């Protein structure tokens, strides 16, 4: 419904898309520059606009369900990371607020996809985003997605939508950073630039 | 920048260093809103036997920083086996309590000026009523920042270490300019010299008003 | 006995025997050696370890970018100490900004150290500690007991079998006071091999120095720069 | 506060009870697939109401509390019980620095009389009732069950009932609300209903 | 509000005093006297309004009880005075309170003070305060010279307060005037019959 | 609102206050007392906002009583006047009470008025409620300053007669409490300035307006 | 007694039926072990005369010192322990110097003493713990109260003297003052006095050897509680040993 | 009577000479650095079937690429262990990267001694832990090997034993463990010194081991990974 | 950015570029809190080990405070995770600092220039809110991006072969920075007195003080 971490469910994976940006929207601090961390190899999140909140909550979503996971012996799920996210940050409310996280793992109960925000919305969806520009971007993106695409159709998916969405887009300074998710193990497709989709595709 | 509304105000206090020395003229006449309450107020304090602050801004606020460092350097002082109040410790303690205060969305504005001589080295320093430390070549405080302290600087310029006789002059006629540009003045002021004798500031001694000039 | 039961209990002389007790842990405690001139503060101390087929933790402790102590008797306690020092050293660099005194600092665990022996139902803390610090002042190396009496030395030597080193410390008093660092950590090797017996000299494995003065910060020399200091070899002056 | 939609329509053969997914943040729908009906135990039903993250939030201190209590008897708590103790817990909350208006609709099994809603209205007041609505369409609800009561009503005319208001609500009301999750609840189990 | 005044005496001061508080046309205390001790070392003249002055009264008076029993021989005023400085550093944005403390105490020797409202104390040989009575500051400055003569602060007291109640609103009805020697305050009470008038300011 | 006063007189002290207690200027209630009797020794008037008097006066009471009892002394009104001032602190200077404390000591009768102010406020004689000016106003004008006890007994009671006189709001009785250090004569009736008229006919109806359907007693 | 387990010298709340506290005591006992510390009121200071212990061959001035500064005009000389001393100096300062933050004033002696004594008076009572195990003096000039003497036991006792003296040659120290006019006495003279009754005192079996430290605290430190300069220290201490001979 | 505070005229505590003991009790654990990397050996010791062998366990995580093995009281040690867990990811969130063996050691050591029997907060040690614990892993630095102690003395090794052969075993160590030794020969010399104390044959049902290599994480090993050391020993 | 209110203002503007194992930081050379400024001496820049070099400008109150701190979590971070001061320091201070400053609004830019204790080098940004990244072109201060563009420019050759046909060595950045300086005085009027550049490596710290051109 936003940007800045989003996250399509399909059986096979789920689609990791996120932004290379600095600070507000008006100007990039740097060019150089991935806010892409990986938290934990179950999935990869990264957000922006009030930079020390998203950065703060998904450290501590990290550290409860890491320590958890590692331990026990037992895989966390999307329902865990979604929880942990939740009932911390209306805690913390009223120290800045702006987390916008997707959280993936695939479950007993079979793949679930929960989609965390700083306002305390935890939805599934067809496709949900969490940040500012995605929301323009949902509604073609539908249209171009089936249930369950594989990850090879999944990539051609994204190519597709954008490199109409940097024509229709006037940010510069990003990078479209693309993984793939199987599961609990996560790997990066490609690292492929917003200007050089437009092209190729 | 914010500065919380001030009612008795210490204003104008020039301060320029010389060879373990420093000349200061300050006023010794502290304004309430416009009733000047105490004539003969001193903005000088004595943190130890070789050292002087002297402050301005909102006179109130301090005295508030003057009990912190006199707990402090009460303790501090008398054993000496190795520990005293020292040049260093005065400026950087007297700073991080102005910063304590910055925190808070009200803070206690005072902008002092401490001449030290601690166990090797002789420091003039500036410290802000909101903390930051530093050495200085000539500072200003309070009014003295805006006001006259450019055609101070411009007269250290060729020459940045120069005699205590020819700081005298400057700070006397320092005066007769303060009633001239700014309102809230005396011309009863306070001369303080910090030197290694102590830090000495006789009561206020005077000249000249003169705004008597209409001479165009 | 029961003038031991609690470090409460008194003895008919007026005296706490487990205080004087916990003085008895510090001789089991590894060696150490603390020396001053006008620029340096040197500590010279032994590590030991359970595993010589691997590197000897330190037994040279941080506490400022100046202070490092160096400690006999136990481990964890010392340890303790060093926590409550160092928060107070690193606190006081950030208020104060000096280089914090080493007769400031030791006053403060002064009264910490005094707790638990005014208290009952409790241990004192059996460890003797040998700091060595520089300030504005020049250095200082000072000792603090068991109890929470401080000495201002210029050498000490508190550990295990520290009569034989002091008898070394004794001779060469005044040497201490003109030194450069160099002269001081040689003078301390020759201490620190006087308590262990006669057929055993040191190695660098099993020595750690922590170098203090006005030339330089904090360094901790493990075997770093510890061979040059070594050589020159004198073992066991009687 | 009210302006969702609930409706509740209660009899002993059934209780029919309907929600939109919808929980909307920006201008497009996070759920749309998310039941909006909670499952406090496998007989029991509490549906939170208000604003779309406050909701969710009302829902997971429930849960485990009323499993608590199932631990705690030995047998399922009593319904009346429950409902009271959904009240002063959603009352306590609202002392807490985050003011909470939260409206519950309660889905419980008691003694009598038979299958029972027991009604919670945005004054965070339990009540005992039959024909409710949540949100700012009970006050229509409420009052068309009124024309037409009945509280043993069968299943064929609990559809007549519903079909008059969703014409209705397609073009008199603001929520058009295609997408719907309509339930009907025996004392066992969840069927799911048709949806118009 | 009340004209309060202290002149410093012979070595010990000569006080003035009003006996209205008046916070506009109701009166706060129609009755007030501000030339009762605080304690039988310092005694203190309190302006402002009402309630400000009263709070910081009352602690003033419990600190300075305890020390001088606690001492054993009594304390000094300016202790006193400090301990009125403290309330004000507090209270600095909010209220304010102006307290001119003078008497005498015998272990170092006579004082006059000011603690301020800001939180300040400083000494001064005379102040006179509160609001509305700053409008005596050429009565002040003519009377009060260095070292005066008991008999001329008595009369200068006395005459300094007249043209306060007169000039200023805030001032008025008798005027309670106390002079102290090193031990004992002596009160007289002029009458509210006798105030000289301002004379053709029209 | 309410008008309450207290007198320091040559005899004791004699209070004085119209009955009507009101939520504002409205009454919530036409009978019961304004002035209080609380332990035996000490007597409250009451003035200004009801809401912030009554609970005042009553928690001071709890105070007093432990003071009375150990140090078994006669209450003091400069004693009194303390407790008021530090328990309104307390609150933060929340309401509108304007108190009337008077008690009895070995040495004279002492009565003092405390506004809400958290003042240590010495009067001469005083009159509370409304505007403290406007019902202090009233002392200066009618006693001489000094006068005996029955004359001034009379004075007071037709003081705070003309100010109810003046002023709608007080209504129904007049009380005098007359208060010493274990009397207290709480006298209903001083003056009774105005009453109502019979509410002797009906408004009543049978029920054809209005019927019952029910007359049980559940179990 | 001595030997037990219970109660004696564990506690401090007990009483024999004489009504004695034996762990007070024994901290009484504890002052006397190590030498002497005199402190003289003058009229006008006080003059201080302490044995340091000198319990090594490495020593430097100021080590295991037993004056301290309790506020700026105040000196204290500690006998007994110096453990429980140390915990002592930070109570003592720590009071005297949040009292020149609020009175403004120089501390009155009468009024440290009574806190200090407390504090070690909570500690007697207790059997919760033991209680300090020296005995003190705190020396004082000022103009603004006078020059004061005051001593602090183990038990909490705080009474004012015009000449004390706490350590283990104390009975013999005391019998000196009374043939001293010490009440009416310029400090100056008084310095070479307290020296010289020092060095008789002193045996090599109440302790080892001393360094002599004097303090001055009177008109000629001009009220300062200062330590006595290279020339009066060994003008005194050369009249303590010609007295001595 | 006489305390247990109390210092000896040997110059030792009571409490703590005891808890060094309660290390002595249980089963050994033997960490072997090796410069291949960290490998941890632990006995099982089981005495029934009917267990299910996976989940009798002494080798715990620290960190995902720290393990522990832990010796004397089992439910003693895991104290320690679940404070170090919040430690590790705690790490994470200030630093941006994992924690080290030295770090997560010396924060635990402190806790380890703090002992006031009467007289002391209860969220303070009535008495010291009787558990000696083994830190292996390899993190940024490279392989290391923390040695840990009830006494709360920690010392770097690069082969420790603790248990009931605690002194035979570190002996014994010293003797086949050099670092001309390799990360697989360290698992046929811990399963060798393993026996004495053990009560039967060593299996693949009667040992547990984990080994953290370079550029790998934490692997348990699996079954058949335990049946190719027990072939050749 | 935003406009000093929350604490005191005291100007300075910062430019970063790193090149390969060579990083310059400039900012004025000035110590302000009132419209005029103090003193041209600072203590903006500290330098912890050769290693690392920091600088924090703006807000005169929140200079000091923060870089002091820095050296404490310098020594504390070589004794517990026994690696020297570098990289690591920089990402753990800004973290903390930074929820410091933001709920009541960020007026210091600290800059971490450096080098890790393993090797490679890093130029740190925050925002004022807490990010770390490392960088070829960095800008800093409520200018956050006029000396951004001429790193992006110059340094990472996008659209440009005229200030170096590849990447800029050690000789060329230093080169710029005194051509970079005597712009800055032109556009940004918040400037008095002196220009100080500090070039921070792993073998050489240097400082040159430029006048305002």
């Amino acid at each position: 419904t936003t940007t800045l971490a989003f996250k399509f469910q399909h059986g096979v994976i789920v689609a990791a898309d996120s932004r290379a940006t600095a600070g507000p929207y008006i100007a990039s601090q740097t060019v150089k520059k991935v806010i892409e961390i990986n938290p934990y190899l179950l999935g990869t999140m990264a957000g922006g606009a009030a930079d020390c909140s998203f950065w703060e909550r998904l450290l501590a979503r990290q550290c409860r369900i890491y320590e958890l996971r590692n331990k026990e012996r037992i895989s966390v799920a999307a329902a865990s990371k979604l929880l942990a996210n939740m009932v911390y940050q209306y805690k913390g409310m009223g120290l800045s607020m702006g987390t916008m996280i997707c959280g993936w793992d695939k479950r007993g109960p079979g793949l679930y996809y929960v989609d965390s925000e700083g306002n305390r919305i935890s939805g599934t969806a067809f496709s949900v985003g969490s940040g500012s520009v995605y929301a323009f971007g949902v509604m073609d993106r539908g249209y171009s997605y089936d249930l369950q695409v594989e990850e090879a159709y999944d990539l051609a998916r994204r190519a597709i939508y954008q490199a109409t969405y940097r024509d229709a887009y006037s940010g510069g300074a990003v990078n479209l950073y693309h993984v793939r998710e199987d599961g609990w193990i996560r790997v990066s497709s490609d690292n492929v630039a917003d200007l050089h989709d437009k092209y190729t595709s | 920048t914010q500065n919380p509304m001030v009612t008795g105000t210490s204003v104008l206090g020039v301060k320029f260093d010389c060879g373990v020395v420093i000349a200061a003229d300050m006023l010794g006449s502290y304004g309430s809103l416009a009733r000047f309450r105490n004539i003969s107020r001193i903005m000088r304090v004595n943190d130890s036997t070789m050292l002087g602050a002297s402050g301005d801004y909102a006179d109130f606020q301090y005295l508030k920083q003057v009990l912190g460092q006199m707990v402090i350097d009460e303790e501090l002082f008398g054993d000496g086996h190795s520990y005293s109040p020292r040049a260093i410790h005065s400026w950087l303690t007297r700073a991080m309590y102005s910063r304590r205060s910055k925190m808070n969305p009200l803070w206690n504005t005072k902008v002092i000026g401490g001449y030290a001589g601690g166990e090797s080295f002789l420091g003039y320093v500036d410290m802000l009523g909101v903390a930051y430390e530093a050495p200085s070549l000539a500072t200003g405080y309070g009014a003295y920042l805006a006001q006259p302290l450019l055609r101070e600087v411009l007269e250290k310029q060729p020459v940045l270490s120069q005699t205590e006789a020819r700081e005298l002059v400057e700070r006397c006629m320092r005066v007769l300019y303060y009633r001239d540009a700014r309102s809230y003045n005396r011309f009863q002021v306070a001369t303080v010299t910090e030197k290694g004798v102590e830090i000495e500031g006789p009561l206020s001694a005077q000249t000249n008003w003169d705004i008597a000039h209409m001479i165009s | 006995n029961q003038y031991d039961n609690d470090v409460t209990v008194w003895s008919p002389q007026g005296r706490i025997h487990q205080i004087e007790y916990a003085m008895e842990a510090v001789k089991q405690g590894s060696a150490t050696v603390g020396l001053k001139s006008k620029t340096h503060a040197v500590l010279v101390a032994l590590k030991r370890a359970q595993s010589e087929l691997a590197a000897h933790q330190k037994k040279i402790l941080h506490v400022d970018n100046h202070i490092g102590i160096s400690i006999a008797g136990l481990t964890a306690d010392a340890r303790l100490l060093c926590n409550f020092m160092r928060q107070e050293c690193l606190d006081s660099r950030f208020v104060f900004d000096r280089p914090l005194p080493v007769s400031r600092l030791v006053s403060l665990i002064g009264s910490k150290t005094q707790i638990p022996t005014q208290r009952y139902g409790r241990r004192p803390y059996g460890v003797g500690l040998l700091i060595a610090g520089y300030d504005d002042m020049g250095p200082h190396v000072f000792q603090t007991c068991p109890s929470a009496n401080y000495f201002d030395c210029r050498a000490m030597s508190i550990g295990a079998r520290s009569q034989s080193a002091r008898t070394y410390l004794e001779r060469h008093m005044s040497e201490f006071m003109q030194c450069n660092l160099d002269e001081l950590v040689k003078h301390g090797l020759r201490a620190l091999r006087e308590t262990l017996p006669a057929e055993q000299d040191l190695t660098t494995k099993n020595v750690s120095i922590g170098i203090v003065g006005k030339d330089l910060e904090f360094t901790i020399y493990d075997d770093d720069d510890v061979s040059p200091f070594l050589d020159g070899l004198e073992e066991r002056p009687q | 506060m009210e302006y969702l939609i609930g409706i509740q329509g209660p009899d002993y053969v059934l209780v029919a009870s309907d929600r939109v997914a919808a929980s909307n943040i920006v201008q497009m729908k996070d759920d749309h697939d998310k039941m909006f009906k909670m499952s406090e135990k496998i007989l029991l039903l509490c549906v939170g109401e208000a604003g779309d993250t406050v909701q969710f939030a009302e829902y997971i201190q429930k849960n485990v509390q009323l499993y608590k209590m199932r631990n705690g008897y030995e047998l399922s708590p009593t319904a009346a019980a429950n409902f009271t103790r959904r009240n002063l817990a959603d009352c306590l909350r609202s002392r807490t620095p985050y003011h909470v208006n939260l409206l519950l609709a309660g889905y419980d099994e008691h003694e009598g009389p038979a299958l029972y809603y027991m009604d919670y209205l945005a004054a965070l007041a339990k009540a005992p009732f039959a024909a409710h609505g949540y949100g700012a369409f009970l006050t229509l609800s409420i009052l068309d069950r009124y024309y037409t009561p009945t509280i043993s009503r069968e299943r064929a005319v609990e559809l007549l009932r519903k079909c008059l208001e969703e014409l209705q609500k397609r073009f008199i009301l603001n929520l058009p609300t295609f997408s719907v999750r309509v339930i009907d609840k025996d004392g066992i189990h969840n069927l799911e209903n048709i949806t118009f | 509000t009340t004209i309060m005044a202290v002149q410093f005496d012979g070595g010990v001061v000569l006080g003035a005093d009003s006996r209205t508080t008046t916070g506009s046309y109701i009166a706060n205390r129609v009755t007030d006297k501000l030339t009762p001790i605080h304690d039988h070392i310092f005694c203190c003249r309190s302006g402002s309004a009402a309630d400000t002055q009263a709070v910081a009264d009352a602690v003033t008076y419990q600190l300075g009880f305890h020390s001088i029993e606690l001492n054993e021989p009594p304390l000094v005023h300016t202790a006193a005075s400090l301990f009125k400085e403290m309330c004000y550093r507090y209270r600095e944005d909010l209220m304010a309170g102006i307290i001119i403390a003078g008497w005498d105490p015998q272990e170092g020797g006579q004082v006059y003070s000011v603690p301020m409202g800001g939180m300040m104390v400083r000494q001064s040989f005379a102040i006179g305060g509160s609001g509305s009575s700053y409008i005596y500051g050429y009565v002040d400055a003519t009377y009060r010279e260095g070292m005066t003569k008991d008999e001329c602060l008595q009369f200068t007291a006395n005459a300094l307060a007249l043209a306060m109640e007169r000039d200023g609103s805030s001032g008025g009805v008798i005027r309670l005037a106390a002079i102290q020697q090193s031990g004992v305050e002596r009160q007289v009470l002029l009458g509210d019959q006798i105030p000289k008038v301002t004379i053709s300011t029209l | 609102t309410t008008i309450a006063g207290v007198v320091y007189k040559d005899g004791i002290v004699l209070g004085a206050d119209t009955r009507a207690t009101e939520g504002m200027v409205v009454a919530d209630k036409n009978c019961s007392k304004i002035h209080f009797i609380s332990p035996n020794i000490y007597c409250c008037g009451a003035g200004t906002a009801a809401d912030t008097d009554m609970t005042t006066q009553l928690i001071s009471s709890n105070l007093e009583l432990h003071s009375l009892t150990t140090g078994r002394l006669p209450r003091v009104v400069t004693a009194n006047r303390m407790l008021k001032q530090m328990l309104f602190r307390y609150q933060g200077y929340i309401g509108a009470a304007l108190v009337l404390g008077g008690v009895d000591v070995t040495g004279p009768h002492l009565y003092s008025i405390y506004p809400h102010g958290s003042t240590d406020k010495l009067p001469y004689v005083t009159m509370g409620s409304g505007s403290l000016a406007a019902m202090a106003v009233f002392e200066d004008k009618f006693r001489p300053d000094m006068e005996e006890e029955e004359a001034k007994k009379l004075v007071s009671e037709a003081i705070a007669a003309g100010i109810f006189n003046d002023l709608g709001s007080g209504s129904n009785i007049d009380l005098c409490v007359i208060s010493k250090s274990k009397l207290d004569f709480l006298r209903p009736y001083s003056v009774p300035n105005k009453k109502g008229t019979r509410f002797g006919r009906y408004r009543c109806e049978k029920g054809t307006t209005a019927v019952l359907t029910e007359k049980v007693t559940p179990l | 007694m001595s030997s037990i387990g219970t109660g004696y010298d564990l506690s401090a709340s007990t009483f024999s039926p004489d009504g004695r506290v034996f762990q007070v005591e024994y901290a009484m006992k504890a002052v006397e072990n190590s030498s002497t510390a005199i402190g003289i009121r003058c009229k006008d200071g006080v003059v201080f005369g302490v044995e340091k212990l000198v319990l090594s061959k490495l020593y430097e001035e100021g080590s295991n010192k037993r004056l301290f500064n309790v506020d700026r005009h105040v000196g204290m000389a500690v006998a007994g322990l110096l453990a429980d001393a140390r915990s002592l100096a930070d109570i003592a300062r720590e009071e005297a110097s949040n009292f020149r933050s609020n009175f403004g004033y120089n501390i009155p002696l009468k009024h440290l003493a009574d806190r200090v004594a407390m504090y070690v008076h909570a500690y007697t009572l207790y059997s919760a713990v033991r209680p300090f195990g020296c005995s003190f003096m705190l020396g004082s000039y000022s103009v603004n109260d006078g020059a004061q003497l005051y001593m602090i036991d183990p038990s909490g006792v705080s009474y004012g003297y015009w000449g004390c003296a706490i350590g283990k040659a104390r009975q013999a120290a005391k019998t000196e003052i009374e043939k001293l006019q010490m009440k009416e006495m310029t400090c100056r003279d008084v310095v070479k006095e307290v020296a010289k009754i020092i060095y008789i005192v002193h045996d090599e079996v109440k302790d080892k050897a001393f360094e002599l430290e004097l303090s001055w605290v009177g008109e000629l430190t001009k009220g300062r509680h200062e330590i006595v300069p290279k020339d009066v220290r060994e003008e005194a201490e050369k009249y303590a040993k010609e007295s001595l001979k | 009577d006489r305390g247990v505070n109390t210092f000896s005229p040997e110059g030792r505590l009571f409490q703590v000479e005891y808890a060094i003991e309660g290390h002595k009790l249980g089963s050994t654990a033997i960490g072997i650095q090796t410069s291949e990397g960290v490998c941890l050996a632990v006995e099982k010791r089981i005495t029934s079937p009917l267990m299910e062998p996976s989940s009798i366990e002494k080798i715990v995580e620290i960190d995902a690429h720290i393990g522990c093995a832990m010796s004397g009281l089992i439910a003693d040690a895991k104290t320690l262990i679940d404070k170090a867990r919040v430690e590790t990811q705690n790490h994470w969130f200030t630093y941006n990267e994992t924690m080290t063996v030295e770090s997560v050691t010396q924060a635990v050591s402190n806790l380890a001694l703090q002992f006031g029997e009467e007289d002391a907060d209860p969220g303070a040690m009535s008495r010291p832990f009787g558990v000696a614990l083994l830190f292996g892993g390899v993190d940024e630095k490279g392989p290391q090997l923390f040695h840990m102690d009830p006494s709360g003395t920690f010392v770097q090794c690069d082969a420790r034993a603790i248990g009931s052969a605690s002194e035979g075993a570190q002996s014994s160590l010293q003797e086949v463990y050099h670092k001309s030794t390799t990360l697989k020969e360290a698992i046929k010399s811990s399963l060798i010194i393993l026996k004495q104390v053990m009560e039967e044959k060593l299996n693949a049902t009667n040992i547990e081991l984990a080994t953290v290599q370079p550029g790998q994480n934490f692997h348990m090993f699996t079954k058949e990974e335990l049946e190719e050391v027990i072939k050749d020993i | 950015r935003f406009s000093p209110y929350a604490f005191n203002g005291g100007t300075v503007l910062a430019i970063a570029g790193e090149d390969f194992s060579i990083v310059a930081s400039d900012t004025r050379l000035s110590e302000g809190f009132s419209i005029h400024t103090r003193d041209s001496p600072k203590c903006y820049k500290l330098t912890d080990k050769t290693v690392i070099g920091c600088s924090g400008f703006h807000g005169d109150c929140l200079t000091l405070t923060k870089i002091i701190e820095a050296r404490l979590k310098m020594y504390k971070h070589s004794n517990n995770k026994a690696m020297t001061t570098g990289a690591i320091a920089a990402m753990l201070s800004t973290i903390l600092y930074s929820r410091r400053f933001f709920p009541y609004y960020v007026y210091n830019i600290i800059e971490g220039l450096d080098e890790e204790g393993k090797g490679a080098v890093y130029s740190f940004d925050p925002v004022g809110s807490y990010q770390r990244d490392s960088f070829k072109a960095g800008g800093s201060a409520s200018a956050m991006l006029q000396p951004l563009l001429d790193n992006q420019v110059g340094f990472k050759n996008m659209q440009n072969v005229e200030h170096v046909p590849l990447t800029l060595d050690r000789a060329m950045r230093l080169v710029k920075d005194v051509f970079i300086s005597a712009a800055e005085r032109d556009v940004y009027t918040g400037d008095a007195l002196r220009i100080c550049i500090v070039t921070k490596e792993g073998i050489r710290e240097e400082t040159v003080p430029l006048r305002k051109d």
